[PDB]
């Protein structure tokens, strides 16, 4: 989906110097909303691989994909590629990379946290328009995961603070608005994770040679056509048309 | 004492809002049975009206 | 380019860019002049202090409000206010920013005509538009129906909107507002021993009203409780000392809204005007208006006002209707949020009154379909 | 292929594919226009709400019926109704579907000609046919003789048919119908203190008429009982509360059918018109016509109407003649059922008016012997 791009730089004397990598047009809608016959990103399915029980037990991840809301909406699984050895190879590649394993644990736990935002539930107040949470075990475990406070997070989601003039005021949020806010937060955090990963990879690949004129290489998704075209397909087609 | 009163307020609001959702459910179900009672009442009413007209004719 | 949303309001000017979640600049709409002589030579005091700065020098200035009830009464002061807002607060040139202005219903046409003339000539704004407070308040509330009660510092008005269609014959206006409440608080504080006369102390009384006053669910019961118990008395710190303790006067000032007869007004309370407005509209939309009652404006920020209003309306309305009152926490800035949303709409870009149209049709162009 | 059976009627359009047990789409025949201006921008309100949607927006719309008494007076509105019926309620393109229409006896020829022209031109239906609303009702009753009384919302008529042979000289038409009853109910409800003027609340008054009104077996006795006792009063809940109680007016509204003089019409009552029609025929078929009275149309759904009609006709008719009145529960949709039955007949497939025939011979085909 994402528009991978690689600029291969050269030296002053027309000799290979180093390479730079950038990403563009990463789609966030796939994270939350998936078509009926399509899957989500391979990350979540790979994480649910049972060959590593340590991650599942330390993240308190439910081994059943059906229970979770974000993934069960789309197709649960297909015989596309065996996720076990692919995940193992990705972990090995990260291990032989420049950064340590604490960071890998960080990405894994953050992905798990992204996974649990779907368990949030909210009930409209009986006497007020604003809606408050009903269950908090999922919120409690998630806040523990990020090292945040469950009460503070619930207050922020329910009662966002906004700056007006020179003073702070609280805003009211209903169930639909808080659900949209949670989805937007998940999409934004995933996008920031991907961008930070790309920057780290670029920094690791970077060598100390001078950067003269470069040669670009651009890979983009094609003009995909379905019988059930939707917003994501519209964006892809518009980019291809441009 | 301000903090003690804050704790008093918090568990008081918790208990009263639990009672509030309980009473909301109660009033909803009683309103449903109210509708059902009204429908059966009017059903019997006009059924008897029609049969009484049949009887008199 | 980007649109600019400014709300003159009354007693508080609030301005910002369109598409923002809250106005950037909020400050009192006050113009102050020095009343003393001035002995030090070389400091060179300016002859007019405008905006929040006048609050700092409140003790040596005669504060004047350019507007009494919506209507502008001192045009030069309004020009100074607008200049300060555009230059010293937002630090932007209005030469390249369309301006959306907010104006209350049922006002003299000359007011809008002069406003547009000043905007187009003095500041040369490329385009401008004028909107009604009620519509913006409904926009900010995420609603398309219901009756909105906007009660600011100048005037309190009720407007019913159903499915985006207004009911002009049912729009109601009442001149009772926050300023009258402050004046009544001054009049009722003197019976305890505290006298406030100077315009500088107007602000102190207003601050006391904001910080301590509250609306009573029942008047007689609260008065009886205060006649014996002393648990309703609260102390306030003046800017020099001599704390003052107020008892039943705290919940008697806001009762004027429901009991205008206190200050001699013939009209009825807001709770009754809302019901009358609802019964003015057609019979087929009264249920939705009852179920979608909206509040806006600073004066509606008193604690317990929503419950009292709901109780009164339920007493007036038939027992078979569910009366629901919507009181978002951000009542004061609802109008500006609605204005920002309106200005951010794409289909609104063709409704601006361009400079060419004003030049061709003169200042009266405001009263065409571009209402 | 399949045939569409559209029954425009008046005040209720009902349509559905031929061969179905019951009509698929039933909705009021009204066109609503917004009588206000609209303040909220970006909603993009349509300029005309048609069909059942107009019933949900009664409070901000003015409603007009395109059919006054059987005939069509506003052709644009009727075209809108037909388009909505074809493209929204049924969601079937009329390009490949013959249509069967129904209309009352003794109507202007221009009405039928223009209907045919519009249907062939605007919608380009492959073929269409027109029928009398009475013969279809007779079909739906599984009969072949007797008289049929079709009391709809616009017009009432009596059509005697014996052994499948219609008798044109004995067909009777009266303009009193449900709409006049609704108007009379609005007029007489004023004496109790309730005022209904707006067209929107005419629908409310129609709802009360449907729910509470009933036909009295005897008039003077019921008046005496109502004046003496109060057991006949019933209460109805308006859309905005204030339940209202109606007593003597309960059975006065439907009596206008037997007492036209209440509304000033000189014509005789329904029973007298039926009796006169019965004798307007020959003498050898009067017994069967007496024994095969058929009722159809919504207006004939009043409780106890059948008994009163039977009593009146028995009083008028000779004692030695058996009188029976057929009142199936589905009077309202009898006409559409009969039309569906007729369209499903194999022999009727040759009676359609082909588009080529209309083009060759012109709009006057329907009136010519190729009926
Ligand atoms: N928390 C509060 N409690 C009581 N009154 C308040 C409060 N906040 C503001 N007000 C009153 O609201 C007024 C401000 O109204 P405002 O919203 O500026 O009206 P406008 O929009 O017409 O300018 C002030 O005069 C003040 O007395
Ligand atoms: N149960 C009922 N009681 C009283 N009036 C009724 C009842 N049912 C239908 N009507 C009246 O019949 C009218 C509908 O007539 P309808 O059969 O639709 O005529 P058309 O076939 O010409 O449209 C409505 O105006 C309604 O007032
Ligand atoms: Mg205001
Ligand atoms: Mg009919």
């Amino acid at each position: 989906r994402f528009g991978k791009f690689i600029r291969i730089h050269f030296g002053a004397t027309g000799k290979l110097a180093s390479a730079d990598i950038e990403t563009y047009l990463l789609e966030k809608s796939r994270v939350i909303f998936q078509l009926k016959a399509e899957r989500d990103y391979h990350i979540f399915y790979q994480i649910l691989s049972n060959k590593k029980p340590e991650l599942l037990d330390m993240l308190l991840i439910t081994n059943n994909p059906y229970d979770y809301a974000f993934i069960s909406q789309g197709e649960t699984t297909v015989a596309s590629i065996d996720d076990a050895e692919e995940l193992m190879a990705t972990d090995n590649a990260f291990d032989v990379l420049g950064f340590t394993s604490e960071e890998k644990n960080s990405m894994y736990k953050l992905t798990g946290a992204i996974m649990h935002f779907g368990n949030m539930k909210f009930k409209g107040g009986g006497g007020g328009g604003g809606a408050e949470p009903d269950g908090t075990e999922e919120a409690d475990k998630s806040a523990y995961l990020m090292g945040l406070n469950s009460a503070d997070l619930l207050k922020g989601l329910c009662h966002p603070r906004v700056k007006v003039g020179n003073e702070y005021v609280t805003k009211g949020q209903n169930v639909q608005q808080v659900i949209y806010a949670t989805g937007a937060l998940a999409k934004a955090v995933y996008e920031r994770m991907f961008n930070w990963m790309v920057t780290r990879i670029n920094a690791t690949l970077e060598t100390k040679q001078p950067r003269q004129y470069f040669i670009g290489v651009l890979d983009i998704a094609g003009f995909e056509i379905f019988d059930f075209n939707s917003f994501e397909q519209l964006c892809i087609n518009f980019t291809n048309e441009k | 004492e301000a903090e003690k009163a804050a704790d008093e307020s918090e568990r008081g609001m918790k208990v009263i809002e639990s009672r509030a959702q309980k009473d909301e459910e109660k009033m909803e179900i009683q309103e449903i049975q109210l509708k059902e009672a009204k429908h059966i009442a009017e059903d019997a009413d006009r059924k008897y009206e029609e049969v009484a007209r049949k009887l008199v004719i | 380019t980007t649109a600019l949303v400014c709300d003159n309001g009354s007693g508080l000017v609030k301005a910002g860019f369109a598409g923002d979640d809250a106005p950037r600049a909020v400050f009192p709409s006050i113009v102050g002049r020095p009343r003393h002589q001035g002995v030090m030579v070389g400091m060179g005091q300016k002859d007019s202090y405008v905006g929040d700065e006048a609050q700092s020098k409140r003790g040596i200035l005669t504060l004047k409000y350019p507007i009494e009830h919506g209507i502008i009464t001192n045009w030069d002061d309004m020009e100074k206010i607008w200049h300060h807002t555009f230059y010293n607060e937002l630090r932007v040139a209005p030469e390249e920013h369309p301006t959306l202005l907010t104006e209350a219903p049922l006002n003299p046409k000359a007011n809008r005509e002069k406003m547009t003339q000043i905007m187009f000539e003095t500041f040369n704004v490329p385009a401008m538009y004028v909107a009604i407070q009620a519509v913006l308040s409904l926009y900010a509330s995420g609603r398309t129906t219901g009756i909105v009660l906007d009660s600011g510092d100048g005037v309190t008005h009720n407007v019913p909107i159903y499915e985006g269609y207004a009911l002009p014959h049912a729009i109601m206006r009442l001149d009772l507002a926050g300023r009258d409440l402050t004046d009544y608080l001054m009049k009722i504080l003197t019976e305890r021993g505290y006298s406030f006369v100077t315009t500088a102390e107007r602000e102190i009384v207003r601050d006391i009203k904001e910080k301590l006053c509250y609306v009573a669910l029942d008047f007689e019961n609260e008065m009886a409780t205060a006649a014996s118990s002393s648990s309703l008395e609260k102390s306030y710190e003046l800017p020099d000392g001599q704390v003052i303790t107020i008892g039943n006067e705290r919940f008697r000032c806001p009762e004027t809204l429901f009991q205008p007869s206190f200050i001699g007004m013939e009209s009825a309370g807001i709770h009754e005007t809302t019901y009358n407005s609802i019964m003015k509209c057609d019979i087929d939309i009264r249920k939705d208006l009852y179920a979608n009652n909206v509040l806006s404006g600073g004066t509606t920020m008193y604690p317990g006002i929503a419950d009292r209003m709901q109780k009164e309306i339920t007493a007036l309305a038939p027992s078979t209707m569910k009366i629901k009152i919507i009181a978002p926490p951000e009542r004061k800035y609802s109008v500006w949020i609605g204005g920002s949303i309106l200005a951010s709409l794409s289909t609104f870009q063709q409704m601006w009154i361009s400079k060419q149209e004003y030049d061709e049709a003169g200042p009266s162009i405001v009263h065409r379909k571009c209402f």
